[PDB]
């Protein structure tokens, strides 16, 4: 169709690249 | 005196190597790559409907 | 390695709420009882669901008898997809030793030797739960071996 | 009704737009050498692109 | 479908001929085809995987 209307499929996600090399002491609630 | 043993052939088999896109399966999946999915604790899927 | 160390990988689900996962991270030190010596398992063999008899969830007695039918094991680090345990009957680590956490309101002392202990204390039943996963860790509390020979004998003797 | 049928081979990619995070290092404490962590941000979002 | 097939005409031919005769005698046993089976090893051995 020409007349027709796509969009994006998006991915959100909380990625924690430093967990792995270290220890964390995050909050309950950090959308770090 | 003369005997002997023998060998006649040795056989052996080939792993069929298969991929998954080669299959008629691959029309349910949308086969795209996460390069980062060890890090991800919770992911969402977000779009308009 | 092999006979030096011996590392668990207690797997992490998927769906996990963050006030839940910020819950095992201060589960560092703690007291884990493998059902085996398997180099993968999950939360749901850990926790206390899987600890149930026949129907029958025992009282802090029958918390004993298995407790040493299963093999304990502490957690040395905590990622976010998996715990890092090492089961104390195989080995400690390469290096031999292994940081554990006082949950006792008790102090420790040098060359005591450690018996672990149900969560028999009042103040003490810190049963850490994840809501999202419907799941109770009851950790032992680690004593000083001339208490925990008081208090099997204080709970033996009341029966 | 057929027995070829034409398949995709290539998987999936994407477009990073992430949260971008800044550690530098910086000797002293000025104007200038402050601001290269200012310009550590557009460098680094520069190279998303 | 078909009324009239091909098909071979020389049956297989194995004998001791060469260097596989002398592990009959001395050796005592005999395996299949040495003068291939031998010479395999070799490049297998040095060139290539």
């Amino acid at each position: 169709p020409t007349g027709s209307l796509l969009s994006t499929i998006e991915v959100a996600s909380h990625r924690r690249l430093f967990d792995f090399f270290s220890r964390v002491r995050s909050d309950a609630n950090s959308l770090y | 005196d003369v005997e002997f043993d023998a060998l006649l052939g040795s056989y052996c088999n080939t792993l069929s190597l298969v991929r998954f896109l080669e299959l008629g399966l691959s029309v349910a999946c949308v086969c795209t790559k996460f390069p980062e999915l060890a890090y991800m604790n919770e992911g969402r899927v977000q779009f308009e409907v | 390695m092999l006979a030096d160390g011996f590392e668990t990988d207690i797997a992490i689900p998927s769906g996990i709420s963050r006030p839940d996962a910020a819950a095992l991270q201060r589960c560092e030190g703690r007291v884990v009882f493998l059902p085996t010596i398997r180099r993968q398992l999950t939360l749901a063999d850990v926790a206390h669901e899987s600890f149930v008899s026949g129907g029958v969830s025992p009282d802090t007695l029958g918390l004993l008898l298995a407790y040493r039918r299963r093999f304990p094991a502490v957690i040395t680090r905590v990622l976010p997809t998996r715990i890092v345990a090492c089961p104390l009957d195989v080995g400690l680590t390469h290096a031999g030793t292994v940081n554990l956490r006082n949950t006792s309101p008790v102090d420790l002392c040098n060359g005591d030797p450690i018996s672990l202990v149900p969560p028999v204390f009042e103040g003490q039943a810190t049963d850490v739960r994840l809501d999202s996963l419907d799941l109770t860790l009851r950790f032992p509390v680690p004593l000083p071996s001339p208490l925990a020979r008081e208090i099997v004998a204080r709970l033996v003797a009341r029966g | 009704e057929d027995t070829e049928a034409d398949v995709p081979v290539t998987y999936g990619e994407m477009v990073l737009n992430g949260a971008n995070l800044v550690t530098a290092l910086v000797m002293g404490k000025a104007v200038r050498s402050l601001d290269d962590v200012g310009r550590h941000l557009l460098e680094m979002q520069e190279e998303q692109l």
